[PDB]
């Protein structure tokens, strides 16, 4: 294909390029910390009006 | 630190309305509950209403429902209390008390006051406001000891009693015996004060008795002379 013919002579030719390909989609983010005050606004005791 | 200054209060006719305020200063007006509690003269205290750290009503008493409405303003850091249809049994010193705990989310309802203020005398009657009458009590020349001579003021003819006496600028916290007022069988009251007043040799106070009365706003700056 890269040397279009049907009687290619003797020699070495560069045709392709290998490439080992992935096997996961690892995503690494840090730890959760200092959660927002959503526990005292959705689980409060009393509202006003 | 905490300065719970209270504004709004005076003589109003029975059946009218007024707005009370309590400007907070010193802490964060987003995590401490502030309530309203009245105190009749020499007849104990009485809780009116209260609001938690957020905008939330915690209830009223058994005699103020439907007439009183409390509101909280976290933006201006001030708690307001509306009073409608005031009657004769609403004359007391309404205080502005805070709460000690931070009122976490999951706990038990338990409110107890930690910081108190001064209160505003909210008197409700049919009488009218009268103008005070300051008089320069003569510091007579009776001289036996060092500071035996004393001068003061003779404020009288005033129905409400939000009386605050000053001498120079709101200072001189030394011995000043401000005698309480008394109803002289006519609704009016009478104020007087006594200072040390040492030997007068052009080295004494400015001889000024500033009397501030909110329902009868008038700046009296009369001097006292022997
Ligand atoms: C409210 O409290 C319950 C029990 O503590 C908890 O399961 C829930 O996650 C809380 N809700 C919020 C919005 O945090």
């Amino acid at each position: 294909c890269t040397l279009k013919s049907f009687t290619v002579e003797k020699g070495i030719y560069q045709t392709s390029n290998f490439r080992v390909q992935p096997t996961e989609s690892i995503v690494r983010f840090p730890n959760i910390t200092n959660l927002c005050p959503f526990d005292e606004v959705f689980n409060a005791t009393r509202f006003a009006s | 630190e905490v300065q719970l200054v209270e504004s709004g209060g005076g003589l109003v006719q029975p059946g009218r309305s007024l707005r009370l305020s309590c400007a907070a200063s010193g802490f964060t007006f987003d995590d401490y509950a502030i309530h309203w509690v009245r105190q009749a003269p020499g007849k104990g205290l009485e809780w009116v209403s209260g609001i938690t750290w957020n905008s939330g009503t915690i209830g009223y008493a058994d005699s103020v429902k439907g007439r009183f409405t409390i509101s909280r303003d976290n933006a201006k850091n001030s708690l307001y209390l509306q009073m409608n249809s005031l009657r004769a049994e609403d004359t007391a010193l309404y205080y502005c008390a805070k709460h000690h705990q931070i009122a976490v989310a999951g706990d038990a309802e338990d409110y107890y006051f930690d910081y108190w203020g001064q209160g505003t005398l909210v008197t409700v009657s049919s009488a009218s406001t009268k103008g005070p009458s300051v008089f320069p009590l003569a510091p007579s020349s009776k001289s036996t000891s060092g500071g035996t001579a004393a001068l003061g003021c003779l404020v009288k003819d005033y129905f409400p009693e939000p009386v605050t006496v000053s001498w120079n600028s709101g200072a001189l916290t030394s011995g000043v015996h401000t005698f309480p007022a008394v109803l002289q069988s006519s609704g009016l009251y009478s104020l007087s004060s006594v200072v040390t007043v040492p030997s007068s040799s052009l080295g004494t106070q400015t001889y000024i008795c500033n009397v501030n009365h909110k329902p009868s706003n008038t700046k009296v700056d009369k001097k006292v002379e022997p």
